[PDB]
């Protein structure tokens, strides 16, 4: 799979002849190809058909989500924990198992977290596979001169192939003979209109020329005959899809912040821990000992229950955006929405609609729009003069195509109507404020009708006139409007009728200019009475002479269209825009179309302007102008190719509005690079396999749902089912929310490391008896803190963030020092403080004073020593007072869950007051409840003494950590005070997370 | 008081763990009201 | 990076700041733990002004009293080599340990110690637990109450020819009364002989229904040549209010011990005021497993 003879641009045998192509692969014009020779090459080559994708065993990344980057470094904790328990096994009799407990507890949150974030990727993967509908399809392939229709998998190299409008291209073709034969080059090239494909050469470029045929493309109208050049995964597309397998996946930022957060985790973790090794090694213990405290020092400072919360918290938005018809394939792709600063999209499909419709109308010396939006909301055109009615009748009547048979349940815009474009969106304008077609064609029956001809160039036809009182003949003919205005004479103005003076015809000039420089294609209507005195109702006008005055008719308007883009685009790139993320134009369409659609999408704001426009407002050439006194760039893709690393670098850094026109997949691929290269977060929005190779190497790929295509589909990281462009305004949206609350939680969950760790440092140092037990740490950080810092989550905006720039990603990290400084710090601290008043107040009831302990952990330890002499000379056996120590246990855990009341409120807000934004958050309410009523169960319930080791509490205890508690808030509210008053002060580079 | 001072070490402890589960029951309920209260 | 977060020379930073900021910060740091340090302080000042120097204000986690001995058991077993001596070194280390603090020569004068009743006698109260009179009055206990354990003739106690002592004791409690069993038709078997009200009785016994016949003849020795503690030893008024007090003691010498066989032998006081926990084998009872190998 050489990734660079893919990673080219297409060359091909089309600047060849018929004689040549069937000197080359073997092939009779006339007759085709024999039976058994096409079963040789069939067995010699392989069968027309695309490779499937590499199969992922279930298991695979079952395991996979057991693995990563945080679940590691609970892994490292679980092993540790089982090191330190062989040590102390094979060292000493009578070996606690606290470190047994602590491994298979986190091995077990490993799994379950491991668990659940793979059930959701594969309900994603199920709700994914409902949409690949595969009907097969059969060729009509010409063999020993006779026409068989052969299942699609059995084509080769050099057999005739037959196609009809209606049918699709089975492998790339070499047209040998056409009848009027168009394709749709929408997905592969990016082709809005339909090309005409002709047996002789065009362009130098084979996506240009039209003979050639190609893989997944439709003939819309026409017949056509081709011998198959190109077969199976050689094919076009077939190189594309491979590319597309063939590119490497990347990493998100979401992921390199967590990991940026555990080197610091880690970091100070072995810190602490290397330096209370030689602490210790400097107050007498031995080696045995200081390994086992190293051991314990680094798994302490591991954050256990924020792998689940930081799963949790990914997962919450991940469902508000299911509501509105968002699915995300993978877990993290939620995220970098919000970190996007340039997002790349598409015209064809992705920004636009890719249908024709009737967009503006020519009458009455006056020009009038019409909606052309998908949902009908908007403006209609005023139906109340005659012209108008004139003029439904020229449309409906002049024109040969009509619905298809059973569609009388769609709407009126997305229903299937057989032919042309252009007779399509008439039709449907007609059908949309006219009422029924289908009568108002029976109601005047066509008599004769001249079909469009390539020297007439014009489109007309007879029909009876309705007017009960009028038995006379109407004519009707549509065409090009210089063609048809040199054919009138007479306008209908407002109804009654009027010369055709040099004002109208200027005025109709300008009208041409007008609705040609939109971008729109348009097209004239006449009509004319026949007079029934020279014409009566038995004259047959056979079409073979003059018999009706192609001069003298009477014209009545012209009638422009184009395809409209969708109907949140305009709304949805502003929005973007507001909020800094530079939309950056890269299609494969037509520069005179696609400037026009950037001015229409806000892509190129209205005033901005390029080097050819100044050259033309001066009317000087364009090599004098300053490349610098232009915002806004059309870059077209013949130039791209033939551009250095460098130019590119300044195409973006220079230019604000960028329009990257004619551009193919591959460049498209070097497109995003370009702006990787930089350092910029890149969202790629598309729809064609073209965007396949720019979905899969921007940092996340948006495809459409039900306009896009399923290689592009498999490629994307973000599906929009419904279609919806303003979809992308609600992630930027929600990337950011999401962002901010994550900071809050993990506040929250370090804060409580400080009141988790001291006691020991303590014990070791001061020798006093253990203020915090191993079942009482594992029932803060997995049980009680869970809620609370689950509905952290549920937070609202505290300022406008559709309003403040873009993170900058080298600067604005998501765990800075800032925040080290104050879980680590100062909150934790005074938690800390208030654990070791509630354990100093419970032993100095039951008779320890503080002078007394310390220097008592030898004896206060030993198992046979059963007369421990108090400060008041009282004599307490082993049993007795180890029940005093778990009864300080659980009273430390009380204190924790006291002081975390403040913790959470300090937390809910950033910078603003808790009296501004409000406790309206009943998530948050309802934690507190939770959390205060498991510790009270835990506490009161009988047999826990026995179970888990915690025994009642006399009620004078548990209020003393209210003080503590209380303080915090006090600290943090004055703190988010001067950060308010004072803009870019000590307290706001100091403390400002 | 005197020889027969054995209330001196004696406590409730029944009482209070049944009380201190009744307000452990209450709390837990409030929380629930709170937590539904909207969604009817 | 490495190089320049550590010294850069344009804007003349260490480690990130300036020589003013780390000033800054460390002065913050200074300030914010010293007045941390000054209210835990006096948190913890009022504390002290809350309790009283007389008497713990919760006394239920020493309800039902302890019964220790000398010997310190590694795993409450006692095994010893007849011959050998530095086997038994660390019993009598210990015992000495505890005998040591019953030396005539620290009791004597009128203060604070006081001679009382030779025989058993009951409860004596020196008023209440205030500092209104000076340092109350303890009564003297003599070594030689105890007949063979004593290390005043054998300094060993027993342990040199296979006939160890026990030294039991009763844990101190303040304010704590030692109520004995009445004379009532319900009372344990042994109990019956020798009911002086006045003296808690002490008995040893095997845990096994088979050891009996193993185990020899229980010798106790005590106050009056009873196998139990004198009430008038009682009530403890905490060290404060009576330094250089002693407790009572009982020797048991468990004399015609088999040779070569572990004995679980359990020792158990009697009384009102005195109950057992299947969860703490040291309240109210206690359990040697003596070994005299040689
Ligand atoms: C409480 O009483 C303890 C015993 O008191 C003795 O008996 C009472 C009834 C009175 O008569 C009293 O006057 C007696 O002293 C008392 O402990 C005793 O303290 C002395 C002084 O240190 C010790 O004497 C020394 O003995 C060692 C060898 O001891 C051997 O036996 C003991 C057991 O008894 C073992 O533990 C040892 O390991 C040995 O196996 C001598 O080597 C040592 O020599 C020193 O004196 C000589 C002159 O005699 C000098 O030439 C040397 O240079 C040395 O300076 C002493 O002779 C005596 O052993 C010890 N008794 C016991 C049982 O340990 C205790 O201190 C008192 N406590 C309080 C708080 O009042
Ligand atoms: C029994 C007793 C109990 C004991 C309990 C102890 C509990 C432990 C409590 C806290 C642990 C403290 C450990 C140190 C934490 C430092 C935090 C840290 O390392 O965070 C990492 C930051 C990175 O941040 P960033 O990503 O935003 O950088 C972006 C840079 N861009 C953008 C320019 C590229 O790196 C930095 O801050 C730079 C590194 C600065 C390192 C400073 C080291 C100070 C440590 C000790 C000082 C002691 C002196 C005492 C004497 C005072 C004089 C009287
Ligand atoms: C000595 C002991 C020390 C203890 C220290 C720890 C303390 C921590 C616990 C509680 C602290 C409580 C702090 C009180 C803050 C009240 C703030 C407040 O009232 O600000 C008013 C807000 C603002 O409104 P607005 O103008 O924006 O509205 C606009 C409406 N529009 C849009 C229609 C116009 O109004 C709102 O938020 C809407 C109404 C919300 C009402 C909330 C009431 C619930 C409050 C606390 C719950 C109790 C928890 C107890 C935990 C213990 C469990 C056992
Ligand atoms: C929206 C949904 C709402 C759902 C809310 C659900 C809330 C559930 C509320 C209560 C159910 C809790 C479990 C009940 C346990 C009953 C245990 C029991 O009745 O024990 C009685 C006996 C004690 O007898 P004794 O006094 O003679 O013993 C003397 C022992 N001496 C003398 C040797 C010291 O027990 C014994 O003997 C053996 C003791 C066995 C230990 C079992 C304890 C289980 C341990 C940990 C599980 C707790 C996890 C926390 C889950 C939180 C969920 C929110
Ligand atoms: C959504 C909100 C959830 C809230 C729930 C709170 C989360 C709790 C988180 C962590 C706590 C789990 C730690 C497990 C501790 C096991 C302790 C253990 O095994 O100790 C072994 C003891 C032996 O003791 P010893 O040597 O003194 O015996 C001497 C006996 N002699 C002397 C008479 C012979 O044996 C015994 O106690 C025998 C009785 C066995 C008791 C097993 C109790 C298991 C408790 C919890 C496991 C299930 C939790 C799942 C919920 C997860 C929530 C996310
Ligand atoms: C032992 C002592 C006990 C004392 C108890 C005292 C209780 C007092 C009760 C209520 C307090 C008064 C209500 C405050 C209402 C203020 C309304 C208001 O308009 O506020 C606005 C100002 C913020 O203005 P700004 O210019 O920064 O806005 C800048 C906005 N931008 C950034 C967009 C430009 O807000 C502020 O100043 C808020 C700053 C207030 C800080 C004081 C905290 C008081 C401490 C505890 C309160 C008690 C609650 C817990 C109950 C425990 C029961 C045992
Ligand atoms: C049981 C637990 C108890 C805990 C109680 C804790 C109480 C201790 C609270 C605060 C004490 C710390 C005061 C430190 C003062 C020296 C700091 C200093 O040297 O600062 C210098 C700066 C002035 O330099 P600059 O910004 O002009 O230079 C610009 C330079 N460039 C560019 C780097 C920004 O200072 C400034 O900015 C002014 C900022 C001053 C800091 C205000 C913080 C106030 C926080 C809490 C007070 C509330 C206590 C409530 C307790 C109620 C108890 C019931
Ligand atoms: C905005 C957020 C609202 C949040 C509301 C949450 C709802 C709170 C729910 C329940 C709390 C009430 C608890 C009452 C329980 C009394 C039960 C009792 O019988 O208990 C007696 C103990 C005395 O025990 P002992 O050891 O002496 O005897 C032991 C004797 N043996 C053991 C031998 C039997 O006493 C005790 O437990 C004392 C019980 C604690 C006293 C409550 C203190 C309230 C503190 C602040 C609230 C102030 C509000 C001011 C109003 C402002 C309006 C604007
Ligand atoms: C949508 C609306 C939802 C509403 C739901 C409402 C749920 C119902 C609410 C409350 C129910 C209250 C039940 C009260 C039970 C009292 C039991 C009790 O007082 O037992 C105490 C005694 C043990 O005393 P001891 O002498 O061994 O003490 C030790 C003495 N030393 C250690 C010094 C020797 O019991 C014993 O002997 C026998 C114990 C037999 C086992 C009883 C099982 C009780 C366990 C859990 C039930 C509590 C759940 C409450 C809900 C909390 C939600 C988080
Ligand atoms: C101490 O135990 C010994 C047994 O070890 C008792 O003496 C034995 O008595 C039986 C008769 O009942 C004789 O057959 C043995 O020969 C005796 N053995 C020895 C070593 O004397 C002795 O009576 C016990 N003494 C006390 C006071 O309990
Ligand atoms: C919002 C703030 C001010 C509310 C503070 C509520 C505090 C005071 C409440 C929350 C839980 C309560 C405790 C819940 C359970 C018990 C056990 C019982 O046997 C005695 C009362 C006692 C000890 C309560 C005392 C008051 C208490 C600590
Ligand atoms: C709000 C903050 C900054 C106030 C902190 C006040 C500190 C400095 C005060 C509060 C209580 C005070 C203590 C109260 C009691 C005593 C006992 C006395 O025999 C010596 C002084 C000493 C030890 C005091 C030292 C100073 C002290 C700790
Ligand atoms: C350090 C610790 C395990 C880790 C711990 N908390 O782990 C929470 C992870 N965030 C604290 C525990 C303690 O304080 C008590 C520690 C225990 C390890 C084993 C230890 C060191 C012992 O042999 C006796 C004390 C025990
Ligand atoms: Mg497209
Ligand atoms: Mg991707
Ligand atoms: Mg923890």
């Amino acid at each position: 799979d050489l990734d660079e003879l893919k990673k080219e641009v297409s060359m091909d045998d089309h600047k060849l002849s018929l004689d040549e192509l069937h000197n080359k692969y073997g092939t009779d014009l006339t007759r085709g190809l024999t039976n058994a020779r096409a079963k040789e090459i069939l067995a010699r080559d392989g069968p027309n058909s695309l490779t499937p994708p590499p199969t992922t065993p279930e298991w695979i990344k079952f395991c996979r989500q057991l693995f990563g980057g945080f679940s590691i470094l609970l892994w490292i904790g679980a092993i540790l924990c089982f090191l330190a328990y062989g040590i102390q096994a094979a060292t000493e009799d009578e070996p606690a198992n606290d470190n047994l407990y602590l491994g298979v507890v986190l091995s077990t949150v490993v799994i379950v977290t491991g668990c659940f974030s793979y059930y959701q990727e594969a309900k994603s993967s199920r709700i994914m596979d409902s949409f690949k509908n595969m009907v097969p399809q059969q060729a009509l392939v010409i063999r020993d001169g006779e026409k068989s229709t052969i299942n699609a998998e059995f084509v080769v190299a050099g057999d005739l192939v037959e196609v009809k409008g209606g049918d699709r291209i089975p492998a790339d073709l070499r047209i040998i003979s056409a009848h009027g034969c168009k394709v749709d080059n929408s997905s592969l090239t990016g082709e809005s209109e339909p090309q005409t494909r002709s047996p002789e050469f065009s362009s130098e470029n084979p996506l240009e020329t039209r003979n050639i045929a190609f893989f997944s493309t439709n003939c819309v109208e026409g017949t056509a005959r081709g011998v198959v050049v190109y077969t199976g995964d050689r094919t076009v597309m077939g190189r594309i899809a491979t590319l597309a397998s063939g590119l490497e996946v990347g990493r998100t930022p979401i992921a390199i912040e967590i990991e940026h957060f555990i080197h610091i985790i880690t970091g100070v973790a072995v810190f602490l821990g290397v330096s209370f090794f030689i602490l210790s090694l400097i107050l007498g213990y031995s080696w045995l000992e200081a390994v086992i405290f190293l051991i314990g020092i680094i798994v302490a400072n591991v954050p256990e229950g924020l792998l689940a919360t930081v799963t949790v918290c990914l997962t919450l938005t991940a469902k508000r955006m299911a509501r509105k018809n968002c699915l995300v394939k993978n877990l993290e792709a939620v995220e970098t929405l919000g970190s996007t600063s340039t997002i790349c999209s598409d015209k064809t499909g992705t920004l636009t609609q890719n249908r024709m419709t009737v967009a503006h109308m020519w009458f009455d010396n006056q020009i009038h729009e019409a909606d052309t939006t998908e949902n009908q909301s908007g403006a209609a055109f005023d139906k109340t003069s005659a012209t108008w009615s004139a003029l439904s009748r020229i449309a409906a009547l002049c024109n040969r195509a009509v619905f298809q048979a059973g569609q009388d349940n769609v709407p009126i815009l997305k229903r299937s109507v057989a032919g042309d474009a252009s007779e399509s969106a008439l039709l449907k304008c007609i059908e949309l404020c006219c009422g029924s077609v289908q009568g108002m064609r029976d109601r005047n029956p066509k008599i004769v009708e001249i079909p469009f001809n390539s020297t007439n160039k014009y489109q007309l036809s007879i029909h009876e006139n309705e007017k009960s009182s009028e038995s006379r003949y109407l004519l009707v003919m549509k065409g090009a409007p210089e063609r048809i205005l040199d054919r009138c004479s007479t306008i209908l103005l407002n109804g009654a009728e009027e010369p055709l003076k040099e004002d109208m015809k200027e005025a109709f000039q300008n009208a041409y200019l007008e609705l040609g420089g939109l971008g729109e294609r348009v097209l004239g209507f006449c009509h004319f009475a026949l007079p029934e005195d020279k014409y009566n109702e038995g004259y047959p006008f056979d079409a073979d002479e003059p018999n009706f005055p192609t001069t003298d008719l009477c014209f009545v308007g012209l009638m422009a269209m184009i395809d409209p883009p969708r109907a949140a685009v305009p709304d949805a790139v502003g929005k973007c825009r507001s909020a800094g993320i530079k939309v950056i134009m890269v299609t494969g369409d037509h520069p005179i179309t696609a400037k026009a659609i950037a001015k229409g999408v806000g892509i190129i704001s209205e005033g901005n302007e390029t080097i050819e426009d100044i050259a033309a407002r001066l009317n000087i050439p364009i090599g004098q102008v300053n490349p610098r006194d232009a915002k806004a760039c059309v870059v077209h893709g013949s130039d791209l190719k033939d551009l250095s690393t460098e130019v590119l670098d300044d195409i973006l850094h220079y230019h604000t509005e960028i329009v990257f026109a004619r551009t193919s997949p591959q460049q498209k691929l070097i497109i995003v690079e370009g702006c990787q290269r930089q350092g910029a977060i890149v969202a790629v929005t598309g729809d064609g396999v073209n965007d396949s190779p720019a979905l899969k190497k921007a940092d996340i790929g948006v495809a459409m749902g039900i306009s896009g295509s399923d290689v592009s589909k498999q490629a994307a990281d973000m599906i929009l089912l419904d279609d919806n462009f303003a979809s992308i305004v609600t992630g930027v949206e929600e990337g950011r929310l999401i962002f901010d609350n994550l900071k809050k939680s993990i506040a929250y969950t370090l804060t409580s490391n400080i009141p988790e760790i001291t006691p020991f440092l303590v014990f070791i140092i001061g020798n006093v008896p253990l203020p915090l037990g191993t079942v009482t740490i594992l029932c803060i950080d997995l049980g009680t803190d869970m809620v609370p810092a689950i509905s952290l989550a549920y937070e609202q905006a505290e300022s406008d963030i559709m309003k403040r720039q873009p993170r900058n990603p080298k600067t604005d990290k998501l765990v800075n020092e800032r925040l080290i400084s104050m879980a680590y710090g100062q909150i934790g601290m005074i938690q800390a403080l208030g654990g070791f008043f509630s354990y100093f107040v419970i032993l100095a009831e039951n008779g320890f004073l503080p002078m007394d302990l310390i220097g008592k952990r030898v004896r206060w330890d030993d198992r046979w020593i059963s007369d421990v002499e108090d400060s008041f000379g009282q004599q307490w056996t082993y049993e007795q007072r180890k029940i005093v120590e778990f009864t300080c246990h659980t009273s430390f855990f009380i204190s924790i869950v006291v002081v975390q009341w403040a913790d959470l409120i300090i937390c809910k807000t950033r910078r603003n007051s808790i009296f501004q934004q409000g406790m309206k958050n009943k998530i948050l309410i309802f934690g507190l409840f939770e959390e205060t009523a498991l510790a009270a169960f835990l506490s009161y319930c009988p047999g826990t003494d026995v179970a888990l080791r915690m025994y009642p509490l006399k009620p004078s205890w548990w209020f003393c950590a209210f003080p503590y508690s209380l303080i915090i808030f006090l600290y943090d509210e004055m703190r988010r005070f001067i950060i308010r008053r004072s803009p870019g002060g000590w307290v706001e580079q100091e403390t400002y997370y | 008081e005197g020889p027969d001072n054995d209330e001196r070490f004696t406590y409730d402890y029944y009482r209070l763990r049944v009380v201190g589960l009744i307000v452990a029951a209450v709390l837990c309920v409030i929380g629930i009201i709170i937590l539904l209260a909207g969604k009817c | 990076g490495w190089k320049k977060f550590l010294w850069d020379s344009e804007k003349k930073e260490f480690l990130g700041r300036t020589g003013s900021s780390w000033f800054k910060i460390f002065l913050f740091y200074l300030i914010f733990y010293g007045c941390l340090a000054g209210i835990f302080i006096g948190t913890i000042q009022v504390l002290l002004l809350t309790l009283s120097d007389f008497e713990p204000k919760y006394q239920d986690r020493v309800a039902p009293p302890g019964l220790s001995h000398a010997p310190y058991a590694i795993k409450t077993e006692i095994s010893f080599s007849i011959s050998n001596p530095k086997s038994y070194e660390s019993f009598v280390k210990s015992m000495h340990k505890l005998m040591d603090l019953y030396n005539e020569s620290s009791q004597a004068g009128n203060s604070p110690f006081e001679d009382c009743s030779d025989t058993p006698a009951d409860y004596i109260k020196r008023g209440d637990l205030d500092d209104s009179q000076g340092q109350k009055k303890a009564c003297r206990f003599s070594r030689m109450w105890l007949k063979n354990c004593s290390g005043l003739d054998d300094t060993t106690y027993g342990y040199a020819e296979g006939k160890p002592c026990v030294v039991a004791k009763l844990n101190r409690i303040i304010g704590f009364y030692p109520k004995p069993l009445k004379n009532t038709t319900d009372l344990p078997e042994e109990l019956q002989a020798n009911y002086n009200q006045y003296v808690l009785p002490l008995r040893c016994a095997a845990k096994r229904e088979e050891d009996r016949e193993k185990i020899g003849s229980i010798e106790y020795f005590g106050l009056g040549g009873y196998a139990g503690f004198p009430l008038q030893y009682y009530p403890y008024y905490g060290k404060r209010l009576q330094k250089k007090y002693l407790q009572p003691l009982l020797a048991i010498q468990f004399t015609n011990l088999t040779q070569n066989m572990e004995l679980r032998i359990e020792c158990k006081v009697y009384g009102e005021n005195i109950d057992y926990s299947e969860k703490d084998r040291f309240r109210g009872r206690f359990e040697v497993k003596i070994e005299v190998k040689s």
